[PDB]
DNA sequence: GCGTCCTTCGGAAGAGATTCAGA
DNA sequence: TCTGAATCTCTTCCAGCACACATCAGGACGC
RNA sequence: GAUGUGUGCU
């Protein structure tokens, strides 16, 4: 049919061509016999017949007169549905400016006539004049005249020269302007000029001029001459109860516009006075502006009771417009809605449809079979038969519902597992029974939530539901390869009570002949389920090429584990049930079952596990009483110790040892330590408190306490929630994020005070407000992640590249958070990895390394595998299958034609939403750390210190004066096993390269109060710090000691803003000491809020604290406070104090001094040396006058902006930085996301590439054009002898990278619809319908999955 | 000796809806809120009990 | 009953207009 | 005293599905 | 059809 959607400006001739008439009366239906007026907003003559195939007057009434035009009233008889396809127009008496091209920034009229917006805005609204055709006087072609200046120019220059006001003058300016001459003059001026602001303005105007001249648009088309009207059926008037009519907004705006236009037309014929007609023209302009985009001007007009009526733009933009409400998501037929119940008798591919709901959903399907079987002859007889619900209708429903899967969707469809297909099982009731395994995927409990049923109609839809959306084919999460149909909170309790042992039984010493004997003994009551017997079990193994070889042995097991072994499919080792199964254990069991056996045994195993978990949880009576929450007998002693410590802290604070920002931190730390000690005490009193005889004397065992059972099994609970029941509740967190100063010292087994409950209510209301008020800014994150990566699909199989990112285990402060296996599993490597039998290859180059290859790599203990990444792929408009990796939902390579950019966006975007809607499950607990102060190396090995600038201590030890140092522990072999980030000013008890015993301290420091320790010795002079101006000082006259706190930029005076307080270290003779190895004096700056306990002119040593800086780092550290960071990383926001990197490598030296800010010159050894950098006086420089630097090295210190990294250290460095930062943020909350998704989002952030030089190509000098087009053009030119065009990659945030795409439809439907459509209309863009949102809006198959083959056929067809 | 006032009763901090929950001092306050709302939502049965 | 008509108040971020200062 | 840097000002965004209730729709003045 | 209020599950 069509293949493109073109948007451009509408000429008045084209507007008249659209129109089938001219509306010229402000009269709707006459509030009478419901007929349209003569030439009003509704008209049979203009738009179309009101009734189908009936003339308005009453002369033609049937299809036998089709196509003719009446004579009594002149309305052609046709289908009545042409009232929504035939537009009209309004002939404006005076020209009117389009508000979209005036008040959308930047104003097209503003930078087309080179005038400021204020001047043209005063001209349009008849408040000043503009000089068109100045002539032979002192008036330019764009000068602004007021009324007095206009009168002066009239009295003393009353020649043929004219100066008009209003939209007519602006239209004359636009029509009288030549575009090519102006463009070449601007090119001349741009080539002449040198200032960057003037260059940018001139090239922006040049771009606007080129867009105007290339397209068919004209400048004078932005001033409206004829105003088209919407067809009446798109602005209907629905009659209510009575003689009144509905309150339509578009009709009201049209009536206002028509009233103003008719009044102006009448005044233009009677020769009204000038002021009256000008005021009427201004009113017409305001009415048209209110019709086009209401509210963009000063005051939005309101219809009734002070609410602004929606214009033609308010119903196309926003969340409630034709883009996000009726095109990207619609209401559908064959759909239903009801609450859900469990029905645990089901299977993984089944659900329960109510018997009275499936009859109404599958109603046309019942009609078809009733007509086929002959029980009815027409459709009305079958309709009445179904309405009556006869005995034969239910058999027809059973026949038509047999293998017709339906889609069950829960209301927040966060990830793709929120929609799944089940084969219906008809039930009597009104609730949709849902299988208990998919409740984790749906995140659906059964406390009053409803799910929607959808009926796939076509054969293709049914097969997509059966082969793709089926709940059987959805056993792995698409975010990470972990299974998603995991038994939860009752099956795990059953399998934990079953597979467990106590040291006694009804029969314990007996030895059994198999699992059937164990089940028979348990059922007959001759043996407890927790015996310790010896069963003879025949386990199979497929260690050969798929052959199950039996190996019968006699293992020391329990009765429960032997009974459970009857459901484990053949092929799995027995050492997966011979233990106390929790939730992680059986999740691992299902995962290994899928990875070894396949999909069908895994599904059958999941069903059998659910059945035998429910059965043996019912058979146990695992209740919960009030005596199960055993209070420890030593909690109040820990309370007393902590309250004594807090009293000492208060006495230290009031004396003046610490300020009020450090008392907070230390009291939080001491109470959090006391809370953890109480939790440990109660956990030790709970887990092991089972003294039971071994049939002889007393023995110890893991407890059978119900609270501890369902806490240790992972059923429902944790250390926090269980701790709050029998330990102490702890301390709460406010909605702002601040932690409560005072803790609660009671649990939910004793009471709570009338005041402790009030304190707890702060955290409780924080938890409930956080969800409902801050899941909005996490649903926004996933929406603008989807809209930036929607058009990314797998389009190839292998691009053939040797590039790729480097993967290493992430050890950044503790043990191995993620080993190499978790980071490299299921991703195609990029080069033959070399084992430490070097010069021999371990794996080939293009092998998708699965679990066997991961085991092989871990056997040889590899530490770095260069793996292929999405961001480094060489495909155009998509990715290849090898550069992505594994599907992560199935155990194979990703299929060609799969929408991976939407799976990536959902996977990144809904741990945040889900965990910010679940912040109240811990109540309002602080959940903060204990602010660890020292480094205790647990393992054995040597130490390697990275990027350290340390000096000596007064005791001889080492003190760290570097910001980004890392204490990493290397074992005797040579591999890194432990790593720690040591902070500035931290003392070292040991050094580098020396073997440390396992379990002793190495680095000690204060968690708060970071110091400013020096490196040299001498006297210190209080330079540039005077009382009152830059420091707040208070003196104890008794001691004679001063303690001054330097103010921040807030309370510091404006005059003293250029004063920089600092401490110059000086020797005895007034000479400036030197930093060793350099010639720069030891000048050390002091930032704000810093306290100094030293006096002016006191001898010091090397490496001692001169001043202290409080940290005030207080937060609850949930996923709510902690996910503006992901938004900042994905939007690529520059931090406050960027770390200064080296733009070009070479020798570093300084030139001129104090250009307001310091000057640094980098000179290479061979090439050109034109680079100078303006370094502000704020931060010191880590490089000196005689060092060697490379590009990407840090001249200064601070947070790295993810643009310098891109432009200096390359694409791999910036993508690794973003991946690591987002992964750290998510892993802090326990979230597990594979890095393919973050790499995909980074790749979608990397699509623009600014040209450096045009070369032999057709690109411009500094144009920002898509990187794929640049690569295609350069690869095409390099095929011949021509030279390509050099470029530079750009990093745009997820908002800008989605708003600056080549398709204006996606950008318009995402955000800023007015601003996107204005630019598209001016530039005359032509959409190609290439993405997924575009085809969803249009109404086609997405080029993503099963429609990918069809789209390839269609593309290669033409 | 320093005090000069005292609360009338333990019920004066909670409302008329949250004061119908027995053992309120043992519930988490989120569960107290949900209990108050659900107690507001109850429909009268056939025979009052 | 018919009937024609002409308040103020969040909040983070980004872009584009002024406006400064500084060489 | 021209041109980057800073500041001022205007703009656009702020999750999903669903259920119940009421009220509006010109209301003033001429007729 | 839009507003206003209340509510349910996330
Ligand atoms: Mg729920
Ligand atoms: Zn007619
Ligand atoms: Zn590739």
């Amino acid at each position: 049919e069509f293949d493109a959607i073109k948007i451009a400006l509408a000429s008045p001739d084209m507007i008249r061509s659209w129109s089938f008439g001219e509306v010229k009366k402000p009269e709707t239906i006459n509030y009478r016999t419901f007929k349209p007026e003569r030439d009003g907003l509704f008209c049979a003559r203009i738009f179309g017949p009101v009734k189908d195939y009936e003339c308005l007057c009453g002369k033609y009434k049937r299809l036998k007169h089709r196509g003719v035009i009446c004579e009594k009233c002149g309305v052609e008889v046709t289908q009545t549905k042409v009232r929504r396809e035939r537009m009209g127009h309004i002939e404006l008496a005076s020209p009117t400016a389009h508000i979209w091209f005036l008040k959308s920034l930047p104003s097209r009229i503003g930078l087309l006539l080179d005038m400021p917006l204020r001047d043209i805005e005063r001209v349009l609204y008849f408040e000043s004049y503009v000089v068109i055709e100045g002539g032979m006087t002192n008036l330019e072609r764009q000068q602004i005249l007021t009324e007095e200046q206009y009168l002066d120019a009239l009295e003393e220059f009353g020649d043929e020269f004219d100066a008009k006001m209003g939209a007519e003058a602006i239209q004359a300016l636009l029509k009288s302007m030549d575009l090519e001459q102006e463009c070449e003059q601007l090119r001349e001026e741009l080539n002449e000029t040198n200032s960057e602001t003037k260059r940018k303005k001139l090239t922006k105007r040049i771009k606007l001029l080129e867009a105007f001249v290339q397209s068919g648009n004209k400048p004078e088309w932005m001033i409206l001459t004829v105003l088209p009207v919407l067809p009446p059926d798109l602005r209907p008037l629905v009659p209510l109860d009575g003689g009144r009519f509905a309150t339509s907004d578009l009709n009201d705006l049209y009536r206002r516009v028509i009233n103003r236009n008719n009044r102006l037309k009448r005044l233009l014929d009677l020769a009204a006075p000038d002021i009256i007609v000008r005021n009427e023209k201004r009113m017409l302009q305001e009415a048209v502006d209110a019709l086009l985009d209401n509210g963009r001007r000063g005051r939005a007009i309101t219809g009734s009771n002070k609410r602004p009526l929606k214009s033609l733009a308010d119903m196309i933009k926003g969340k409630q417009g034709r883009f996000r409400q009726n095109l990207l998501g619609k209401r559908v037929d064959y759909s239903g809605r009801s609450v859900i119940t469990v029905g645990p008798y089901l299977r993984l591919h089944q659900c329960g449809l109510p018997k009275k709901m499936a009859l109404e959903l599958f109603k046309p399907f019942i009609y078809g079979k009733l007509e086929l079987r002959g029980l009815a002859t027409t459709i009305k007889a079958a309709k009445k038969m179904v309405e009556r619900e006869e005995a034969v209708v239910w058999d027809i429903l059973d026949e038509v519902i047999r293998e017709h899967p339906v889609l069950l969707n829960r209301a927040p469809t966060l990830h793709r597992l929120g929609i799944q297909a089940f084969e219906p099982v008809l039930i009597e009731g009104k609730a949709i029974q849902l299988h208990p395994l998919v409740c984790a995927a749906y995140n659906a409990d059964f406390d009053g939530d409803q799910m929607a049923v959808h009926v796939p109609l076509t054969l293709e839809a049914q097969l997509e539901a059966r082969a793709l959306m089926m709940s059987t084919n959805n056993i792995l999460s698409p975010a990470n390869g972990e299974p998603i149909i995991v038994p939860s909170q009752d099956v795990v309790l059953g399998l934990y009570y079953m597979t467990r042992d106590c040291v006694n039984a009804k029969g314990e010493g007996m030895v059994l002949t198999g699992p059937k004997e164990a089940e028979r003994l348990y059922r007959s009551g001759l043996a407890s389920l927790h015996a310790r017997v010896k069963v003879r079990i025949t386990e199979y193994e497929k260690d050969a090429n798929g052959e199950l070889v039996a190996k019968t042995s006699l293992k020391d097991t329990t009765v429960g584990r032997a009974i459970l072994w009857m459901i484990v499919p053949k092929g799995l080792p027995y050492s997966i049930v011979n233990q106390a199964l929790g939730k992680k254990a059986i999740s691992k069991m299902l995962n290994t079952c899928y990875r070894i056996l396949g999909l069908k045994p895994t599904v059958i195993f999941a069903d059998q596990i659910m059945y035998t978990g429910f059965a043996y949880a019912a058979r146990s009576g695992a209740s919960v009483g009030i005596d199960d929450m055993v209070i420890p007998e030593k909690k109040h002693e820990i309370i007393s110790e902590a309250e004594a410590e807090v009293a000492e802290i208060q006495e230290q604070f009031q004396s003046g040892l610490v300020t009020a920002g450090e008392r907070y931190n230390k009291v939080i730390d001491i109470w959090a330590a006391a809370n953890d000690r109480v939790s440990k005490a109660m956990m030790d009193n709970l887990q092991t408190e089972t003294v039971i005889n071994r049939d002889g004397q007393e023995e110890k065992q893991v407890s059978f306490n119900s609270i501890y059972m369902m806490a240790d099994s992972g059923a429902r609970g944790s250390a926090a929630q269980i701790r709050q029941l029998a330990g102490m509740r702890g301390l709460m967190a406010k909605p702002d994020g601040s932690i409560i100063e005072t803790p609660i010292t009671a649990n939910f087994r004793e009471g709570l005070n009338v005041l402790q409950y009030f304190i707890s209510t702060h955290g409780a209301r924080k938890g409930l407000a956080d969800t409902a008020l801050k899941t909005a800014n996490s649903g926004y994150l996933t929406r603008r992640l989807v809209d930036v990566a929607q058009d990314l699909v797998v389009t190839e199989d292998d691009c053939g590249t040797h590039e790729g990112i480097m993967m290493t285990p992430v050890i950044e402060g503790g043990d191995v958070k993620e080993p190499l296996r978790d980071r490299v599993l299921g991703r195609v490597t990029a080069e033959d990895v070399l084992k430490p039998g070097t010069a021999d290859i371990l794996v080939p180059r293009n092998t998708l390394l699965h679990e066997q290859w991961c085991d092989l790599l871990e056997e040889n203990s590899v530490d770095a595998v260069k793996v292929r990444s999405v961001v480094s792929c060489d495909t155009d408009f998509g990715v290849c299958a090898h550069c992505y990796g594994r599907d992560l939902a199935r155990g194979h390579i990703i299929n060609k034609g799969e929408a991976i950019g939407v799976i990536a966006a959902q996977s990144i975007g809904e741990p945040g939403t889900q965990l910010t809607m679940r912040t109240f499950h811990i109540g309002g607990a602080a959940s903060r750390a204990a602010a660890e102060s020292s480094i205790q190396v647990k393992n054995k090995g040597s130490i390697k210190l990275s990027n350290v600038k340390s000096v000596v201590n007064s005791s001889g030890k080492l003190v760290i004066t570097s910001r980004n140092t890392e204490l990493k522990l290397i074992d005797e072999f040579g591999r890194t096993k432990e790593s720690y980030k040591v902070p500035y000013g931290a003392v070292l008890a040991k050094g580098d390269g020396e073997q440390v015993a396992g379990g002793e301290t190495v680095a000690n420091w204060d968690p708060h109060t970071m110091p400013v320790i020096t490196e040299v010795s001498g006297f210190v002079r209080f330079t540039d710090m005077i009382d009152g101006q830059t420091i707040t000082r208070q003196t104890d006259e008794l001691t004679g000691l001063s303690s001054l706190v330097v103010l921040d930029s807030a309370e510091r005076t404006a005059g003293g803003k250029d004063l920089r307080p600092a401490l110059k270290i000086v020797d005895a003779q007034g000479n400036d000491v030197l930093i060793p190895g350099t010639d720069m004096p030891a000048q050390y700056f002091l930032p704000g809020k810093a306290i100094v306990q030293l006096e002016d002119g006191v001898q010091i040593s090397s490496g001692d604290t001169l001043a202290r800086i409080p940290q005030e780092s207080g937060g609850t550290k949930d996923i709510t406070g902690g996910l503006p960071r992901v938004a900042d990383l994905f939007e690529a926001r520059r931090p406050k104090e960027p770390a200064i990197l080296a733009e070009i490598s070479g020798i570093v030296s300084f030139g001129k001094e104090t250009k307001g800010k310091r000057r640094l010159v980098i000179t290479p050894v061979d090439g050109s040396d034109p680079y100078e950098e303006m370094i502000p006086k704020w931060r010191q420089l880590n490089v000196f006058e005689g060092e060697r630097v490379e590009r990407g090295d840090v001249i200064s210190d601070g947070p790295e902006a993810p643009h310098d990294i891109l432009r200096l250290r390359g694409v791999h460095a910036v993508t690794r930085y973003i991946v690591n930062e987002v992964q750290d943020v998510y892993r802090l909350q326990g979230v597990k996301i594979n890095d393919k998704h973050i790499e995909v989002i980074v790749r979608q952030m990397l699509r623009k590439a600014t040209i450096v030089n045009a070369g032999s190509s057709d690109f411009l000098e500094g144009e920002q054009v898509e990187y794929s087009r640049v690569k295609i053009a350069n690869r095409e030119l390099e095929a011949n002898g021509k030279v390509g065009a050099t470029y530079s990659r750009d990093l745009l945030g997820i908002t800008k990278a989605s708003l600056a795409t080549e398709s204006f439809i996606s950008a318009a439907s995402f955000q800023e619809t007015t601003r996107v459509l204005t630019e598209a209309a001016v530039a005359g863009k032509r959409d190609e319908l290439r993405g997924l949102k575009e085809n969803v809006i249009v109404g086609r198959l997405i080029p993503a999955g099963t429609g990918y083959a069809y789209h390839q056929d269609r593309m290669r067809r033409r | 000796d320093q005090v000069d006032y005292m609360d009338v009763s333990t019920q004066q901090v909670v409302s008329v809806g949250a004061s119908l929950i027995p053992f309120l001092e043992h519930d988490d306050a989120n569960r107290a809120l949900m209990g108050a709302n659900m107690q507001r939502q109850a429909v009268p049965t056939l025979r009052a009990d």
